[PDB]
């Protein structure tokens, strides 16, 4: 894809002790349209991972689908052994890397976020084939907003709870739809535990507009 | 003289003797057997252990095709695996391509279209294997279907592939389908696996047993064969 | 040519003769599980039957011990069935 | 050109415009937009013309086929995932802008959208082409849930003279057609 | 009874291997001996008649620099293993900068013993003996038409397989030296031939470290015979 | 006997010859003897050489960083395997970024020799592997055949005369479940001294040993840290 027809808009992803939190938002564009308004743009990957993306949302069904798979080939083995989130942040950048040296990339920006072993995991994947681990990303221009806050907080104190963690998405949530022209007031937490995957409904921000009243 | 070692040849009595020979190739192969109830399909494969051959859960005849779909293969093995792949390959196609899960009656179609498919050239030989089909879907219902080397598909609601075939699906009448859970159904299928295969031809046996349909909830699995143990608590006592 | 349903229990009336069985029995069972057989093969099926009665230490037999010794010794008898063909 | 799809209880009700613009020209007027792949299942297409007529006549072969093949009815999802195949592998060229949508018995009334990008979703009201971006504010706020047929047949009758009206791609005359167990009735209004 | 060209024996193995190995009985002798100085190696040529010029037959061809070899059998078959042997070591030497052991030609040759088949036609007939000195010290290999390769410290081959080996285990120990070795070949040569030992009918090859290189000339064999 | 001639052509008593000829293949070969704890698997080979002068042909080749497989039969085919069993593990190693269980490699092997024995003009492989490594959940012993059927057992032993070895091993396989490596190396390869006949050594020259296990990488050992492990056996009965 040389241009990107149906776009979304920024990821994020913190660790926490115990489980990663992504949240994005539901929202489809479309250049300047707000065209579909309700669509799901996380994927609860099967017991330990967890995929958000950017970008065109075609190719995310795409890799929705490949994933979707691939997941059930290891599943329908049945010796015990499933992909860690380590594994499949690995197979993802090769796949995306193999495409771009064609000239006919998967326009995305993803973020995978897992939990085994009692080690949270947090990874990212480029256009490009950038692949790195950090305690908090962030895509679009969530790495020009919201992950100052992110990199605010993580150096001061570097291990979180869950509800700090939860009520640090919605504070980037609100920046987020304060400063972002394509991003919609309406977004979806996701949260993997020791437990398992869990999608929490389509929540809500309260706005704060007390400076209108300065001219 | 001439008439058998080809596959592609007729015999002047009109029948192809290289599938006829394939047929005979699965009766010398331990006895495997399944049943549907009204609302699940139930599986069962008896196993061979002489003295220490392997470790509990090698090579299990009890395969898993689709999430929805499991094997039972009985004959020569190695060409069930292979059908295993083929089958897992064609569900993967349809699962990609179509957007919904597989029925039986495509899988057992374009399954069945292969192992036809190597009965008609010298290049290949027939295959010399033959599996059962379990399913279940809320908008399907249970189906089992049989496929022989030869290529014919069809559906039983009982079905016995091995030695012990014609003992093993004597019995299959007495039961009934139409009323019966299916967990009861799990001893109603131990209970004469026990009873077939009597232990003078080999000393000792080991049973495995695989259950899909509505309390399993769509996905098949082997039941945990020591959870419940509903097998030799009966079996034992059905003796006399 | 080989008989049809519901004249099996006829050819069966003559086959009976000499050996008897319990009281209540339905002879489908018997009959069924061997097709295209031999008149004496059938007598044979009967007798093989009965034999088995002298090591229950019965005069009759339950026709579940019955339909095993009719339908193992009915199937080895049609692996040797090859050669029926004949010219015209 | 404007299309339109919206569903209710019983099933599901389809609109199109026919005027169909080359340049600054009209070399057709009225145009069969919305086409029959199978008895329950309806698209209209949008953008280029040649294009869509390709992938519909297509999906036509292989829902049929299928369809043959089971034989049983199709599902509505069947016929979107064939859409998204031929659409998404060669985004490159063809530009459809596909809506699908038809009544189901297995799972009653559904409405699938596939954009110039290839991607499927589905909608409750579904509308396409160029002509769409001028009644984008009066189907948002006109619509409620749990319309009648009767009120659904009026909704996209309205929402359609909008479109006609204010664009100049799109006019000619409105198409429509309702679509439940009953059978498909296609009828055409004016105003 | 033509059957398969690919197919088992009762015992069994590969008819056409096993039919290739006899191919080996009826080519002409060779004697290879591994000396901790280097390796020494021999060979017959076997005249046929006054009407031939003897040197211009090879039985020794030098695949590198520093790896000799020893051809047998039928030698039209040996000239490709040899060829694409050195095209192998090449390749070596051009993706790594160093020199091929001696150890993997002989895998890079034996991966290809068996290519045989119809689709994807008979294995080759020549029973080779590759010396030379890589960083592991002299070696001295062996290989068949089988693939099967080992290491074999003083292989014979041929038609004089069986008494050059059943008479040469007799002369040979841990610690010999290279000039023992050579004029310890010729005795077993002399004794194997048919044709009267002179300066036309057998070569000798040598390859050492520090004796090289080193090949192989005329006028020097004068010299090793007369020591008799 | 003009149905023992291809891979193609089915017995009329349904068993195809050429299978059975290769597993004839599989007996020629020498004896190895591989067994597990629960804690770590140990193959044992023992070689054979064609001469006094030719050094022994080794058998127990080096794979991955934790699969390793014995041999026994053919070479070249041992050699095809090898590269295709090297390939597909660093396939995966590149791809997913961590290394293959074993219960997923054998599979390959099995759909890589199923279709040289189906199809006409193709020979099956004359094979011996004794598969050892780790997955998560512990060591594995797994064994092949040319008819591609491959058994997860306790122990297992393949080559001539190998069945002493199994008649061996039933006796103490109650036995070889707790203890550790020393003991079980030689608990190993007693079954290979009672696959010789017993008039003769059972020397240090020939017999190689590999184990495989959690801190402690596949490793072979050649006559000289073999020399550690033969000290110290019982002698063989009168």
């Amino acid at each position: 894809t040389q241009n990107p027809m149906v776009t979304g808009t920024s990821v994020l992803g913190v660790k926490f002790e115990g489980g990663v939190v992504i949240a994005a938002d539901m929202l489809g564009s479309y250049g300047s349209l707000a065209r579909f308004r309700n669509i799901s743009r996380i994927m609860r990957v099967n017991n330990s991972t967890m995929l958000g993306a950017s970008g065109d949302y075609a190719d995310f069904q795409y890799l929705k689908q490949v994933l979707g798979q691939m997941v059930i080939d290891e599943e329908l083995l049945g010796d015990g052994h499933s992909y860690s989130p380590r594994a499949i942040h690995s197979w993802l950048t090769r796949a995306m890397y193999s495409r771009r040296s064609k000239m006919n990339p998967l326009w995305n920006t993803m973020v995978i976020g897992g939990y085994a072993d009692g080690e949270s995991f947090l990874g990212y994947v480029d256009m490009l084939g950038v692949a790195y681990e950090a305690p908090s990303l962030a895509t679009g221009y969530g790495a020009y907003l919201a992950q100052p806050l992110l990199r605010e907080v993580l150096e001061k104190q570097p291990v979180l709870s869950q509800t700090e963690a939860r009520d640090l998405v919605e504070r980037c949530m609100r920046v987020l739809y304060y400063r972002d022209a394509r991003s919609y007031n309406r977004f979806q937490i996701a949260t993997v535990t020791e437990k398992g995957v869990e999608i929490e409904g389509p929540l809500s921000t309260e706005t704060n507009w007390d400076i209108a009243h300065m001219i | 003289t001439g008439y058998d070692l080809s596959a592609s040849t007729f015999s002047p009595d009109g029948r192809v003797f290289q599938v006829e020979y394939a047929m005979k190739a699965v009766e010398n192969s331990s006895t495997a057997i399944g049943i549907r109830c009204k609302d699940g399909v139930v599986f069962g494969v008896e196993k061979l252990v002489l003295s220490k051959l392997y470790e509990e859960g090698s090579n299990k005849r009890l395969f898993n095709v689709d999430r929805h779909v499991g094997m039972a293969v009985a004959g020569l093995l190695a060409d069930a695996r292979s059908l295993a792949d083929i089958a897992r390959e064609e569900a993967s196609n349809f699962r990609s391509n179509f957007g919904y899960n597989i029925p039986l009656k495509h899988l057992a179609d374009r399954v069945a279209m292969y192992v036809h498919a190597y009965t008609l050239y010298s290049a290949v030989r027939p295959f010399g294997c033959s599996f059962m089909l379990g399913s279940y879907s809320v908008n399907d219902g249970a189906q089992l279907y049989m496929i022989d080397p030869s290529g014919v598909s069809y559906g039983y609601w009982g079905c016995a592939i091995g030695k012990a075939r014609q003992a093993a699906k004597t019995e299959i009448e007495k039961l009934q389908m139409k009323e019966m859970t299916c967990r009861d159904i799990v001893k109603e299928v131990a209970k004469i696996i026990y009873i077939v295969h009597d232990e003078v031809k080999d000393k000792a046996f080991e049973l495995e047993l695989s259950w899909v349909g509505e309390l399993t909830n769509g996905r098949h699995e082997i039941v945990p064969k020591d959870i419940r143990e509903e097998a030799e608590k009966y079996a034992k006592e059905s003796l006399k | 040519d080989l008989p049809n349903e519901q004249a099996r229990l006829d050819i069966l009336k003559i086959h009976a003769g000499p050996i008897t069985k319990h009281g209540e029995i339905d002879y489908e069972a018997i009959v069924k599980l061997s097709d295209g057989f031999n008149g004496a093969d059938l007598r044979n099926v009967c007798t093989e039957a009965g034999m088995f009665a002298i090591r229950a230490d019965h005069d009759f037999v339950v026709q579940e011990d019955f339909m095993k010794a009719v339908r193992k010794v009915a199937d080895s008898k049609k692996l040797e069935s090859k050669l029926d063909y004949k010219p015209v | 050109t404007t299309i339109m799809a919206v569903q209710f209880d019983g099933g599901v009700v389809l609109g199109a415009d026919s005027r169909t613009t080359t340049g600054s020209y009209i070399a057709n007027r009225v145009t069969d937009k919305l086409t029959p792949i199978h008895d329950r299942i309806f698209c209209c297409r949008s953008g280029s013309a040649a294009d869509t007529q390709a992938v519909a006549d297509a999906v036509t072969y292989q829902l049929g086929f299928h369809s043959i093949e089971l034989n049983e009815p199709p599902l509505v999802h069947t016929a979107a995932s064939l859409f998204k195949e031929m659409c998404y592998r060669y985004r490159e060229d063809l530009m459809a802008g596909i809506i699908i949508a038809g009544w189901d018995p297995q799972e009653g009334g559904q409405v699938y959208s596939v954009p110039m990008g290839g991607m499927m979703v589905r909608q409750s009201f579904a509308i396409g082409g160029s002509g769409s971006s001028y009644i984008y504010g009066y189907v948002d706020a006109t619509y409620r849930e749990g319309m009648t047929k009767e009120e659904c047949l009026q909704f996209t009758a309205n929402a359609l003279a909008l479109a006609m009206e204010r664009d100049g791609s799109s006019g000619g005359v409105i198409r429509l057609a309702a679509i439940a167990e009953s059978g498909v009735e296609r009828q055409v209004l004016l105003g | 009874y033509d059957r398969g060209v690919n197919t088992f024996s009762p015992e069994g193995r590969l008819f056409q291997v096993e039919y290739a190995i006899e191919a080996i009985k009826l080519g002409s002798t060779a004697i290879g001996i591994q000396t901790s100085e280097g390796v020494c190696l021999a060979v017959e040529k076997r005249i046929t008649s006054p009407l031939m010029e003897p040197s211009s037959i090879e039985k020794i061809v030098e695949i590198d620099a520093h790896i000799g070899c020893a051809m047998s059998g039928l030698i039209a078959d040996a000239k490709t293993l040899i060829d694409k042997a050195r095209v192998e070591t090449q390749n070596h030497w051009f993706t790594y900068n160093e020199t091929m052991t001696v150890e993997s030609v002989t895998q890079a040759v034996s991966n290809l013993a068996l290519q045989f088949g119809e689709e994807d036609s008979r294995p080759f007939g020549v029973a080779l003996l590759f010396g030379g000195v890589d960083e592991k010290g002299p070696q001295l290999f062996h290989m068949d038409p089988s693939g099967t390769f080992v290491q074999c410290d003083a292989r014979a081959i041929g038609s004089a397989s069986e008494g050059a080996q059943s008479s040469l285990q007799e002369v040979y120990h841990k610690s010999m030296t290279l000039k023992e070795a050579i004029k310890s070949s010729l005795i077993i040569l002399k004794q194997v031939m048919e044709e009267k030992l002179n300066a036309t009918n057998i070569e000798l090859a040598t390859v050492q470290p520090g004796q090289n290189f080193h090949m192989f000339t005329k006028e020097e064999l004068e010299e090793v015979i007369k020591d008799i | 006997n003009q149905y023992d001639n291809d891979v193609t052509v089915w017995s009329p008593q349904g068993r195809i010859h050429q299978i059975e000829y290769a597993m004839e293949a599989v007996k020629q070969g020498s004896a190895t003897v591989g067994l597990k704890s629960k804690t770590h698997a140990v193959l044992v080979a023992l070689k054979r050489a064609q001469s006094e002068l030719a050094a022994h042909q080794k058998k127990i080749l080096h794979v991955d960083n934790h699969i390793g497989i014995s041999i026994a039969g053919l070479t070249a085919d041992a050699r095809l395997l090898c590269n295709f069993m090297r390939q597909e593990c660093l396939d995966s190693r590149f791809v997913f970024d961590r290394p293959l269980p074993v219960s997923r490699l054998v599979s390959l092997i099995g759909s890589k020799t199923q279709i040289p024995t189906q199809r006409y003009g193709r020979r099956p492989y004359g094979v011996g592997l004794l598969i050892a490594g780790y997955d998560d959940m512990g060591p594995h012993i797994f064994q092949t055949c040319p008819s591609a059927n491959y058994f997860d057992c306790r122990a297992m032993s393949i080559g001539a005369r190998s069945q002493s070895a199994r008649t061996y091993l039933e006796r103490h396989m109650s036995e070889f479940m707790e203890c550790n490596l020393n003991e079980l190396v030689k608990h190993g390869l007693r079954a290979l001294r009672e696959t010789l006949p017993a008039e003769q050594d059972l020397t240090t020259k020939n017999v190689s040993i590999g184990i495989v296990g959690k801190d402690l990488e596949f490793t072979i050992y050649d006559d000289d840290d073999v020399s550690p492990f033969l000290e110290g056996l019982e002698e063989r009965p009168q």
